[PDB]
C-alpha cells in the first residue's frame, strides 16, 4: 500500500540537457528496493536501473540513479533521439508490486 | 433482514421449544415477508392460534391477523412458528473482510453457532457465526473461539474474516447480515490492516 | 458417602501432581476463621471422558479471579488426606454466595 | 524419580514446532533448572492439555510457584544452556512451609 | 477531538466533594504506572492522576452493576439493600491527559517492550482521561445522585447544581503526558472485575480484589 | 528471451479466459514469473506472481479470489485462469520474470532486488 | 403446563459444573441468573438454568464461551429457559436453550 | 534463493489466524513481528510470519501457547523464520518453525 | 379419586421400605405427584416429587439422597423407595396430586399453583 | 427455605362468631403461591383455598383468602361445629415446599 509519485509531468528538453526524474516514495524504502523502466512507445518496458546505484545490461553509462530516502531521481546524461519515452518506477519493499504514474520525456 | 420463506419449519416447535437448529420468528419479520403472509394462509385452520416471539398468530378464520405482544405471550400457545436459521444464498465462497471492527452482542444456541455482531462507529456491519456442529468451517470452530474470547474481554479492533456461501438469521429483527466466520486479525496501523 | 458443602471459600493452593499412571489436581480452600478445606478430582475411570479437563480450567479460572468458590467434597477415610471433589461453583464476583 | 524445585519463577519460554514447549525456572534471577512439555512425543505425553493451562497461568502472573520434572528425560533444545531442561511431571502452587507441597 | 465534559463515578456525598474536589495520591506520575494499575495498588497507591472517562455510559455501567452487589450482598446477610451512588461530571482544563493518547506516546517512544497490550487496551475501552494534580472545585458542575431500596426495586435519580463552579471555555489538552522510563517490575496490568475496570478508576471510589487482565483474557 | 503471449481477449463480462506466456530461449524451470497489466487510464499495475515450483502464488487485491496462476515446466508456458472479469479488467497484460528471485519475494528475506527484465508483446483483454 | 420462558435483562451471576445423574456420558453446566436492579418480590431475581454438556467432544460449547464470557463482564442477556428441567442444588432449574445478548432499549425493556 | 533467518529482538504486536487454502485439514496462524530499534518505515518493523495448525488434533499447539503469551506481555523473542511462505492478508509472510524468547542483551544483539 | 397408600411401618435403622400409593378410578398418568410426611412433633414437612412421565424428581434435605420415587403407569401406582432410615423418619407418610402440573414445579413457570386437594388415608412407618 | 408461622396458636370460638388466621411468611410470596388446608382429628388434610383466592370443587363458599405479600389470612365468617379441625398454610413459591405449624380451632 505504497504510493510512487513522479512530480515531473512531461518534460521536453534539448538533445544535449540533462534530465532528473524525482520519485517520492509513502514511506521511508531502502535504496536495493527500487527499479526505473522505460517505455517506449509501442512495445513493453524495459529495466533501466534496478537498485538505484547499479544498472542493468545493455544500457548505456547516460543512465544514473540517486539516494535512498523518500526521494529517487534518474539521470540522463545527453537526452539522444532514441530516449523519447515513458519513464517509470516501482517498488518491492512490500508486498504489493507498485508502480509510479509515468513521466512522458518527449524530445 | 427478511429471511425467505424458504425456511419455514413443515412441522413448527411445541410451546416454544422449537426443534435445535432453529428459531423463534417475530412480529416484524412476519410483517415483512409478503410471500409467508400468503403461505401461512393456506395452512392455518380456523379458530387455531399460533404464538410468535412477540405475539401470537390467529386462524384464517378470524381474517388471519397479527397481534403484537410482549415476549413469552405467544410462548404458552400450542404451535410456534420456527425458522431455520441456515440458508444457502448460492454466492460462490470468496474471503470477504471488514477493518476497524470490535465484536459485540454475543449469541449462541445449543447445537448451533457461536455468533458475534461486530461494530464500526455505533452502527453494526456485519456478524459471524461459527459452529463445532455444522457447517463447512466445522472443524476450525475451537481455534477461533479462542481469539473471538479475547477481542471480546478487550475492545481491540480487528479484520474479520466472513464467507457468504452461508447465510445465517439467528439474530431477531437484525438490520444487518450474518454470515460464517473464517478467521479474524487482529489490526496494526503500522502493517497497513486497518 | 458422607458430603459436605462449602461457601464463601477462597482457593490458596492448585497444585497438579503425578500419582502413579493418572494424575491429579489438589486445590485448598481458606475462609477467614474456618479450617483448611482440600480436596482433588482424579482421573479414575475417565481416559476417554474429558472431565477432568473441563474442571481443571474452573479451579485456574477461580484462583486468576481470585473469587470464592463453593465446593462439594465428600470426606476421605483417613485424617489429613484431601476429599473428593464433585460440583464446583464460582459465587458472584466482588461478592459472596447465598 | 520424581525431583522437584520449590520457589521458582517461570521465564524464558522456548517452542518450536511439532516439537516441546519449554520454560526456565530462575530462582533469585539465576537459572536452576528447566522443563519441556509435548503432546506429540515424550512420556508424559497425555499431560501437555492439561499443564498448558498451568504453565500459562503462572508465566503470566509472575507467580511464585514448584515444578516437578524427572531426569528419565533429558532435552537440549536451549542452545548455549547452562542448565539442564527436563519433562515436565507437573507444577504446583503452593504456600511456603507448606505441608502439601 | 478532546472531550469538554469528563465524568468521574464517587461514592463521597456532593457536600464534602464540592467542598474540597479530588486530590491526586502521590507524586509519581508515570503514566504507564498509572493505567497498570501498579501506583493505584494497596501499599503502593501514589499516582499523581485522578482518574477521569469521557464516556458517561462507561459510568453508567458501573453504577447499573455497583448496584447490583448491594443486592447480591443483601442477599448473603451481608448488607442492608440500599446503594447511594454518583456520577460527577468536571469540565476539562488544560491539565487532563488522555489515556489511549498517552499510553501509545509512552510505547511509541520508550520501545515496543516497555509496555503491555492489555494496558493500553483497557483505556481504550475505558474511554479515560487522567488529571493531573488535583481537579479543582471550580471544575465540577453537576453530579447526579442514585438511590436504590432493595424493599421496593425502585432507582431514584436527581441532579443537583453546583455553586462554586466557573464556566470558562477549555477543553483537555490534546498533547499526550510524558513521563520519564518506568523503573518498577511491572508484572501485569491490574483489573477489576464484574465489570472489568481498572485499578485506579475502581480503587479510587472508594478490601478490593485486582486481577491482573491477562490471567482472564483468554479462557482456560 | 522471446515471449509470445499467446491468447486473445473479447470475453462477456460473466466468462471466463485462460492466457499463456510461452518462453522462446530461456528456461521457465528456475525464474518467477509476473504478470502485469497496463490500463491507459491507472498506469501499471500488479496482477499476480509464483514461485518455480509452484508452492507461492501470490495475487492483487483486485484480482484476489478471480484470478489463477499455474505453469507447466516440461512445455515451457506460464498460463494465467480468468474468472468473471468486470469492467476494470480491461488492460494489457504482459509477462514479467524476476532475475534472481526462485522464490515469490525477495525483499522479507533482506536479498537485493532486481526488476524484471524480460517482457512480452502483451495480450489485449476487454469486456 | 410446560413451556419456554423468555426472560430479559437477566445477568448470570454465578456458574457451576456438576455431574449429570442420569446419564455418566454427559455434563451439567448450571448457573444463576438475576434481573438487573429488580426486587426480591419478583419471579427474576433469582432464576437457575443448567444446560447439558457432552463429555466426549472436546472443546468448549457454544454455551459455554458465552456463559464463560457474560460472567466477568456481567453483561445483561436474555436468556430462553426452558421447557425442561435440571436439578441444581436440589432445587429445580429451568434448561436454557438460547441465549442473547442485550442490544439496548428496544430488546430489553 | 530460499534462507532460513533468525531475527532476534522482535516483539509480537499482532495475531491472526485463517483457513489453509490447500487443504482443509490445517489451519493458519499468523501475527506480525516488529524489530526492536527499527525505523518505523524499515521492512524489519513490519515481518509476517504464520504456521500451520493440526485441526484433526482438539486443543493447542505448543507455537501457539506461548504466542499467545508473549503478545500481552509485549516480550522480546529470537525468532528463527524461514525458509517457506504462507499466505496472510494475500501478503508472503515467513513460516514459523522454532522461536524462543531473549534472555538478555548479551545473546540478542 | 381415592387412594389406598399402601406400605406398612416397622424398620430397624438399616432397612429399607417400598411404599405405594394406587390410584382407585381416575388415571395418573397426566398429573404429577407428592409424598408428604406427617410427625406429631415437627408437623408436616415435604418429602419428594415427581412428575409425569418421571423426568423430574426432587426431594428435601432430609431425604435428599436416600429416598427415591418411582412411578408406575401400567397399574396406576405411584412408589417409594428408602434408603436407610434413622430415627427422624418416624411419622406418616402421605400421597399427594398437584392437579395440573404435569412438570414438577409451576414456580419457575409462572404459571398459576393448584393445590393438592387428593391426599390418601397415609401409612405410619416407624423405626 | 421459607418458613410460613402462624402465630394465633389455638382459637376458641363460639359457634356463631368469625374466625381469622394469619399465616406470615420471612419473605414475599406471590399471592398465587399460597393456599389452606383442613385436617380434621384423625384423617387426611383436604385443601380449602388455593392462591387465596379460590376455593376447590367441593369447599363451601364460607372461606376467603386474603392479600398478597408477607401477611395471609383465612376466615372462616359462619362457623359451624363441623369446621373444628386444625388449619395449614403451604407455599409452593420455591424448591422447598414447606408448611405452617397449624392452628387448632375449638368450638364451645
Amino acid at each position: 500500500d505504497i504510493v510512487l509519485t513522479q512530480s515531473p509531468g512531461t518534460l521536453s528538453l534539448s538533445p544535449g540537457e540533462r534530465a532528473t526524474l524525482s520519485c517520492r516514495a509513502s514511506r521511508s524504502l531502502s535504496s536495493v528496493y527500487l527499479a526505473w523502466y522505460q517505455q517506449k512507445p509501442g512495445q513493453a518496458p524495459r529495466l533501466l536501473i534496478y537498485g538505484a546505484s547499479s544498472r542493468a545490461t545493455g544500457i548505456p553509462d547516460r543512465f544514473s540513479g540517486s539516494g535512498s530516502g523518500t526521494d529517487f531521481t534518474l539521470t540522463i546524461s545527453s537526452l539522444k533521439p532514441e530516449d523519447s519515452a515513458v519513464y517509470f518506477c516501482q517498488q518491492y519493499a512490500d508486498s504489493p508490486l507498485t508502480f509510479g504514474g509515468g513521466t512522458k520525456v518527449e524530445i | 433482514v427478511i429471511p425467505p420463506k424458504a425456511l419455514f419449519t413443515q412441522q413448527g416447535g411445541a410451546y416454544g421449544r422449537c426443534p435445535n437448529g432453529t428459531r423463534a420468528l417475530t412480529v416484524a419479520e412476519l410483517r415483512g415477508n409478503a410471500e409467508l403472509q400468503t403461505y401461512l394462509r393456506q395452512i392455518t385452520p380456523g379458530w387455531s392460534i399460533y404464538g410468535l416471539y412477540d405475539g401470537t398468530y390467529l386462524g384464517q378464520a378470524y381474517g388471519g391477523i397479527i397481534k403484537d405482544a410482549p415476549p413469552g405471550a405467544g410462548f404458552i400457545y400450542r404451535e410456534t412458528f420456527c425458522i431455520t436459521t441456515i440458508y444457502k444464498t448460492g454466492q460462490p465462497a470468496a474471503d470477504h473482510y471488514y477493518s476497524k471492527v470490535t465484536a459485540t452482542r454475543l449469541l449462541a444456541s445449543t447445537n448451533s453457532r457461536l455468533c458475534a455482531v461486530f461494530v464500526r462507529d455505533g452502527q453494526s456491519v456485519i456478524g459471524a457465526c461459527a459452529s463445532p456442529y455444522e457447517g463447512r468451517y466445522r472443524d476450525m470452530y475451537d481455534a477461533l473461539r479462542r481469539l473471538l474470547y479475547m477481542i471480546y474481554m478487550s475492545g481491540l479492533a480487528v479484520r474479520v474474516h466472513v464467507s457468504k456461501e452461508e447465510q445465517y438469521y439467528d439474530y431477531e429483527d437484525a438490520t444487518f447480515q450474518t454470515y460464517a466466520l473464517t478467521g479474524i486479525s487482529l489490526c496494526n496501523p503500522a502493517a497497513s490492516i486497518c | 458417602l458422607p458430603t459436605h458443602l462449602y461457601k464463601n471459600f477462597t482457593v490458596q493452593e492448585l497444585a497438579l501432581k503425578l500419582k502413579g499412571k493418572n494424575q491429579e489436581f489438589c486445590l485448598t480452600a481458606f475462609m477467614s476463621g474456618r479450617s483448611l478445606v482440600r480436596a482433588c478430582l482424579s482421573d479414575a475411570g475417565h481416559e476417554h471422558d474429558t472431565w477432568f479437563d473441563t474442571m481443571l480450567g474452573f479451579a485456574i479460572s477461580a484462583y486468576a479471579l481470585k473469587s470464592r468458590i463453593a465446593l462439594t467434597v465428600e470426606d476421605s477415610p483417613y485424617p489429613g488426606t484431601p476429599g473428593d471433589l464433585l460440583e464446583l461453583q464460582i459465587c458472584p464476583l466482588n461478592g459472596y454466595c447465598e | 524419580t520424581d525431583h522437584y524445585y520449590s520457589n521458582v519463577t517461570a521465564t524464558r519460554l522456548l517452542s518450536s514446532t511439532n516439537s516441546r514447549l519449554c520454560a526456565v525456572f530462575v530462582r533469585s534471577g539465576q537459572p536452576v533448572i528447566g522443563a519441556c512439555t509435548s503432546p506429540y512425543d515424550g512420556k508424559y505425553w497425555s499431560m501437555y492439555s492439561r499443564l498448558r493451562k498451568m504453565l500459562y497461568l503462572i508465566y503470566v502472573a509472575g507467580i511464585s510457584v514448584r515444578v516437578h520434572v524427572s531426569k528419565e528425560e533429558q532435552y537440549y533444545d536451549y542452545e548455549d544452556a547452562t542448565f539442564e531442561t527436563y519433562a515436565l511431571t507437573g507444577i504446583s502452587i503452593c504456600n511456603p512451609g507448606s505441608s502439601l507441597c | 477531538d478532546p472531550p469538554a465534559t469528563v465524568y468521574r463515578y464517587d461514592s463521597r456525598p456532593p457536600e464534602d466533594v464540592f467542598q474540597n474536589g479530588f486530590t491526586a495520591w502521590g507524586n509519581n506520575d508515570n503514566v504507564l504506572e498509572h493505567l497498570t494499575g501498579r501506583s493505584c495498588q494497596v501499599g503502593s497507591s501514589n499516582s499523581a492522576f485522578v482518574s477521569t472517562s469521557s464516556s458517561r455510559r462507561y459510568t453508567e455501567v458501573y453504577l447499573e452493576h455497583r448496584m447490583q452487589e448491594a443486592v447480591e450482598a443483601e442477599r448473603a446477610g451481608r448488607g442492608t439493600g440500599h446503594f447511594i451512588g454518583y456520577i460527577y461530571e468536571v469540565r476539562a482544563d488544560n491539565n487532563f491527559y488522555g489515556a489511549a493518547s498517552s499510553y501509545f506516546e509512552y510505547v511509541d517512544t520508550y520501545g515496543d517492550n516497555a509496555g503491555r497490550i492489555l494496558a493500553g487496551a483497557l483505556a481504550t475501552y475505558q474511554s479515560e482521561y487522567l488529571a493531573h494534580r488535583r481537579i479543582p472545585p471550580e471544575n465540577i458542575r453537576r453530579v447526579t445522585r442514585v438511590y436504590h431500596n432493595g424493599i421496593t426495586g425502585e432507582t431514584t435519580t436527581t441532579e443537583y447544581s453546583n455553586a462554586r463552579y466557573v464556566s470558562q471555555q477549555t477543553r483537555a489538552n490534546p498533547n499526550p503526558y510524558t513521563s520519564r522510563r518506568s523503573v518498577a517490575s511491572i508484572v501485569g496490568t491490574l483489573v477489576r472485575m464484574a465489570p472489568v475496570v481498572g485499578a485506579c478508576m475502581a480503587r479510587q471510589a472508594e478490601a478490593m480484589v485486582l486481577v491482573y487482565y491477562e490471567s482472564i483474557a483468554y479462557s482456560f | 528471451a522471446q515471449l509470445v503471449e499467446s491468447g486473445g481477449g473479447v470475453v462477456q463480462p460473466g466468462g471466463s479466459l485462460r492466457l499463456s506466456c510461452a518462453a522462446s530461449k530461456f528456461t521457465i524451470s528456475n525464474d518467477a514469473l509476473h504478470w502485469v497489466r497496463q490500463t491507459p487510464g491507472k498506469g501499471l499495475e500488479w496482477v499476480a506472481v509464483i514461485s518455480h515450483d509452484g508452492s507461492n502464488k501470490y495475487y492483487a487485491a483486485s484480482v484476489r479470489g478471480r484470478f489463477t496462476v499455474s505453469r507447466d515446466n516440461s512445455q515451457n508456458t506460464l498460463y494465467l485462469q480468468m474468472s468473471s472479469l468486470r469492467a476494470e479488467d480491461t488492460a494489457v497484460y504482459y509477462c514479467a520474470r524476476e532475475p534472481y528471485c526462485r522464490s515469490t519475494s525477495c525483499y522479507l528475506y533482506g536479498a537485493a532486488y532486481y526488476g524484471l527484465d524480460v517482457w512480452g508483446q502483451g495480450t489485449t483483454v476487454t469486456v | 403446563v410446560p413451556y419456554v420462558l423468555v426472560k430479559t435483562n437477566m445477568v448470570v451471576t454465578s456458574v457451576a459444573m456438576k455431574p449429570y445423574e442420569v446419564t455418566p456420558t454427559r455434563m451439567l453446566v448450571c448457573g444463576i441468573a438475576a434481573k438487573l436492579g429488580a426486587a426480591a418480590s419478583s419471579p427474576d431475581a433469582h432464576v437457575p438454568f443448567c444446560f447439558g454438556k457432552d463429555l466426549k467432544r472436546p472443546g468448549s460449547s457454544p454455551m459455554e464461551v458465552m456463559l464463560r464470557a457474560v460472567f466477568m463482564q456481567q453483561r445483561p442477556l436474555r436468556m430462553f429457559l426452558g421447557p425442561k428441567q435440571l436439578t441444581f442444588e436440589g432445587k429445580p432449574a429451568l434448561e436454557l436453550i438460547r441465549m442473547v445478548e442485550c442490544s439496548g432499549k428496544q430488546d430489553c425493556p
